[PDB]
DNA sequence: ATCAATATCCACCTGCAGATTCTACCAAAAGTGTATTTGGAAACTGCTCCATCAAAAGGCATGTTCAGCGGAATTCCGCTGAACATGCCTTTTGATGGAGCAGTTTCCAAATACACTTTTGGTAGAATCTGCAGGTGGATATTGAT
DNA sequence: ATCAATATCCACCTGCAGATTCTACCAAAAGTGTATTTGGAAACTGCTCCATCAAAAGGCATGTTCAGCGGAATTCCGCTGAACATGCCTTTTGATGGAGCAGTTTCCAAATACACTTTTGGTAGAATCTGCAGGTGGATATTGAT
C-alpha cells in the first residue's frame, strides 16, 4: 500500500493537501492532479526558501535557521521578495541598509 | 491534536543542508508559509473554475493559479514541478 | 484594579530605537507625538477587528489567531503565531 | 574632549538596531496600551501572551517600515531630520488618508 | 440568460428618487457595485465560518461580516436595515 | 406564492442571493438567515449611493445619473470613499481640487 | 514606435486631470515607462485567463478580473 | 501683442478636465500598444472592444492618481514643477517599486 | 485706474443617440410540500493558561547641560519649460467579410459515495543531547583632537 | 599625519534552555476495492462582433521668445543630540486560585434532498419617446499691458 505523496515523487502529503482542498470548499469536486500539483508546489518553494535560509544561516556561522534567517533570505532574493511583499517575518528584523546621502566624508 | 507540516519541512530541509536545522520558531514561520500560499493558491484557483462555470479543481486550475501568483522564473520551475509530480503520478498504477 | 492612560509608555528612546531600524538619523522633536498618533490608530483598527473575531466566537479571550486574522484582513499578514 | 560629533553615534545606531531582531518597545507598557485600547471597546477582555506578543511584532513591524518611507520622504525635501509632514505624506500616498 | 442587479437597481432608485433616471452605462456600474459588495461579505462570512470550524453560514456570520467590512456608521444602518428585514421574515408565514 | 422578498420587505431578490451563496462555494450549509440580511443589507447599500447619485445630478441640473455622478457621490462621502477605497468607476473623472499653493499669487 | 503613440499632449492632459501645474521635460518618457510596466503586469494575467478558457480573444471580463487580482477592482465592464 | 503668462493657461486645463471625464489619450495610439505588449505574452489574438476600453478607463484612471501623488511629492519639496524623482518617489512609497 | 483681447456664463434651441414602452415566447427560477438527515447549541466539566501579588535589582528612562551644525531665510541668475500660431500626418468615423465566441448534443473517463483494512503522524512524558547565548579579554579598527 | 580615546570585531569557553531522540497508545487518516453518477472535452454550427479598408475629421509636431522657477552660495539662530548623574519601574523567577477555553455526549430545530407547480426575469423585434449634448448669441467676468 503506497502512499500517494511516494507516487509523486513527492515528500509533502498528497494525501493531506487533498483532504484540506475539500474542507476548504474551494469548489465542488476536486481534481485528482490538484491534490498532487499543489503538493509539489509547495514542497518546491519550501525547498526553495529553505535553501536560502540554510545559506544565510552558514554566513552567520549558525547551524540552525532562526526567524532572521527566513527574512535574510526572503527580502534578499527578488521574487520570493514579492511573493511575500505584504508578509511579516516575526522577529525577523530588516535588511541592514542605510541610505547613500547618510553616510559622513566626502568623494 | 493540531496538525502541521514541521515534519515535512524538515524532510525538504534535509534535503538541502542535511546538516542544518531550525528553531521551533522558525519552523512556525515556514508552516505559516506553507499554509498561507496553500490557501492563496487554492483560492485562486476556486475563482479560476468559477469564471469558467467549472464544478472541479483540477491540475490544470491549480497551474494557471500558480502562473498568476507567483513571480517569473518562480512560477516556471513551480510548474515544472507541478506537471513533473502529476505525469509520474499518472503513469503510477 | 486599576484605570488607563496608555500611550506615553511609548517612550521617546523606544520610538528613537524604531526609526533606528527604519534607517533613519535625525528625528525631529515633534516625531514623538505625531508617532504616537499614528502607532494608536494602528493598534485601535487591528484591536477592533481582532475583538470582533473574539466576541463572534462568543469568547471572553482574545487569542493569538484572533489578532492573526485580524492582521490578515487589513492586509498585514504575519508569519508565524500560529499558521 | 573627547566627544563624538552629532551624526556618529546615529550611524553607529542604525547599524546596531538593523543587524538584531529582539522587540524595541518596551513590553510591559505595550501591554497596557493593548488592555488599554482594547478595554474602550469592550469591556472585561482577557488577552493570551501569544495574543499581544503578535499585536507587538506586527505594529513594531509596521512603524518601522513607516519610517523608511518616512525618511525616505525627507531625504526627498533634501533634509536627514524626518518630521511629521514627512510622516504625513508617507501616509498619504500609502493610502492611509490619501 | 445574463443575470444582473440592474432591475432591483431601478426599484430602489424609484423609491429614492422617483423623478430621477439613469443611464446604462450607470447601471452598469451598480451591478458592479451589488457584486463587489455582495462577493466581499460573502467570502468573509466564509472565513468567519471555517475560522470557527462551522459548516453552516448563517446571518449572525453576514452581521459579524458587514461589521468587519463596512464603515462604522455605514454599518451601524447596515446591521439594523438587515436585523429589520430578517424579524420581518421570520415573524410571517 | 407570497414571496421571500415581499415577506422580508425588500425590492432584492432573497430566493436568487440565496442561490448565489450555495452556489459560490462558501460554506457547506446556508442557513435561510443568511441571504435575507444580506439581501437588505445590499439594497440599503444600493439606496444609499443611488441618494447620494441622484442629488449629484439635480446639483447639475439634469435628471439622469450617468458614472461622473456616482463618481462625485462616492468620493465626497467619507464613509463609501473609505468603502470603495480601491475601486475605480468608469468614466467618473476626478473631483475638482488645485492644491492652494499652485494658485495665483493675488 | 507605439509608446511613442501615447504623445506628450496627452500626457500633458492625464497629469492636469491630477491637478499638475508644471511639468519636467524628462516626465514625458518616465510617464511612458511606468504606463508600460502598468499595461505589462494588468495584459500578462488578462491573457493568463484568456488562454485558461482556451480563446484567442481576451474579453471585457478577463480584463476586470485581472485588474481585480490586484487591487485595482474596476466598475462599468460586467462583475 | 497679447500673451497670457506661465501657468494661467495650466491653471485653466486643470479646471477644464478635472470637469470632464472623456479619456486623455487617443484611442488608436493606444491600442496599438495593447496589442503591442500582449503579442509577447501570446501570439495572434483578439480584444473585445469593451476590453480594450477597460483598459484605458483603467490605465489613465491609473496615471491620473499618481500624477496626485507625484505632485504631492514635488510640493512637498517646494517645487511645482515635478520630476522624474518624484515619480518615482510616489512608486517606491506605493510598493510599485522596492 | 484705463482699455483691449479673451475666456467664461447663461438662457434658449432642437436633433438623436440612448432610454422608455408594449407584445409574446419559455427555460430557469423560485415557491411549496413531504421525508430524512444532521449540524452545532446545551448541559457537564476536565484542565490549561491567564490574572495577579510578591520581591529583588540593574537595565534603561528621565532630565539637564552645552555646543555642533542642519535648515530655513534671502539674494542672485542661468536656462528650462510654456505660450502661441503654422501646417498636415494621424486618428476618427462608418461600411463589410469571416474568425471565433458560444449554443447544443453526445458519451466516456473520471469524480462521488460507501464499506473496510491498514499505515501514520500526533502527543503525553520520562530522559539524554547540543547549539549558542552571553560573560571575558584582547587584536583591530574607526573617530576626533591637534 | 601621528596620537589617544573608544567602539567593533572575534575566536575561545561553558552553563542551559531549547531541541533531537524514543517507547507506546491511536483516533483520525489514508489507502484498497466495487458500484453509481456525471462534469466537461469534443465535434459541428449559427450568429457575433472583431479585424480591415477608405474617406472625412481635427488634434499634434515644431520653432521662436522670455517669464520665472529652483538650484547655488551665504548666513546664523536655535534645535537636536552626545555625555552624564540619578533612580524608577520594567524585567525576571515563582507560585496560586480559578476564569473560561475546550473535550464529550445528548437531541431537536433547521438544513438538505427530491418531486411537482406556478411566476418571472431575460431575450428579441418593433414602435415611440426624450434628456441633454453641442451650437448660437450676447453679456460680463478675468487677465494682461500701460
Amino acid at each position: 500500500a503506497k502512499t500517494r505523496s511516494s507516487r509523486a515523487g513527492l515528500q509533502f502529503p498528497v494525501g493531506r493537501v487533498h483532504r484540506l482542498l475539500r474542507k476548504g470548499n474551494y469548489a465542488e469536486r476536486v481534481g485528482a492532479g490538484a491534490p498532487v500539483y499543489l503538493a509539489a508546489v509547495l514542497e518546491y518553494l519550501t525547498a526553495e526558501i529553505l535553501e536560502l535560509a540554510g545559506n544565510a544561516a552558514r554566513d552567520n556561522k549558525k547551524t540552525r535557521i532562526i526567524p532572521r534567517h527566513l527574512q535574510l533570505a526572503v527580502r534578499n532574493d527578488e521574487e520570493l521578495n514579492k511573493l511575500l511583499g505584504r508578509v511579516t517575518i516575526a522577529q525577523g528584523g530588516v535588511l541592514p541598509n542605510i541610505q547613500s546621502v547618510l553616510l559622513p566624508k566626502k568623494t | 491534536r493540531k496538525e502541521s507540516y514541521a515534519i515535512y519541512v524538515y524532510k525538504v530541509l534535509k534535503q538541502v543542508h542535511p546538516d542544518t536545522g531550525i528553531s521551533s520558531k522558525a519552523m512556525s514561520i515556514m508552516n505559516s508559509f506553507v499554509n498561507d500560499v496553500f490557501e492563496r493558491i487554492a483560492g485562486e484557483a476556486s475563482r479560476l473554475a468559477h469564471y469558467n462555470k467549472r464544478s472541479t479543481i483540477t491540475s490544470r486550475e491549480i497551474q494557471t493559479a500558480v502562473r498568476l501568483l507567483l513571480p517569473g522564473e518562480l512560477a516556471k520551475h513551480a510548474v515544472s514541478e507541478g506537471t513533473k509530480a502529476v505525469t509520474k503520478y499518472t503513469s503510477a498504477k | 484594579k486599576v484605570l488607563r492612560d496608555n500611550i506615553q509608555g511609548i517612550t521617546k528612546p523606544a520610538i528613537r530605537r524604531l526609526a533606528r531600524r527604519g534607517g533613519v538619523k535625525r528625528i525631529s522633536g515633534l516625531i514623538y507625538e505625531e508617532t504616537r498618533g499614528v502607532l494608536k490608530v494602528f493598534l485601535e483598527n487591528v484591536i477592533r477587528d481582532a475583538v470582533t473575531y473574539t466576541e463572534h466566537a462568543k469568547r471572553k479571550t482574545v487569542t493569538a489567531m484572533d489578532v492573526v486574522y485580524a492582521l490578515k484582513r487589513q492586509g498585514r499578514t504575519l508569519y508565524g503565531f500560529g499558521g | 574632549p573627547h566627544r563624538y560629533r552629532p551624526g556618529t553615534v546615529a550611524l553607529r545606531e542604525i547599524r546596531r538596531y538593523q543587524e538584531s531582531t529582539e522587540l524595541l518597545i518596551r513590553k510591559l507598557p505595550f501591554q497596557r496600551l493593548v488592555r488599554e485600547i482594547a478595554q474602550d471597546f469592550k469591556t472585561d477582555l482577557r488577552f493570551q501572551s501569544s495574543a499581544v506578543m503578535a499585536l507587538q511584532e506586527a505594529s513594531e513591524a509596521y512603524l518601522v517600515a513607516l519610517f523608511e518611507d518616512t525618511n525616505l520622504c525627507a531625504i526627498h525635501a533634501k533634509r536627514v531630520t524626518i518630521m511629521p509632514k514627512d510622516i504625513q505624506l508617507a501616509r498619504r500616498i500609502r493610502g492611509e488618508r490619501a
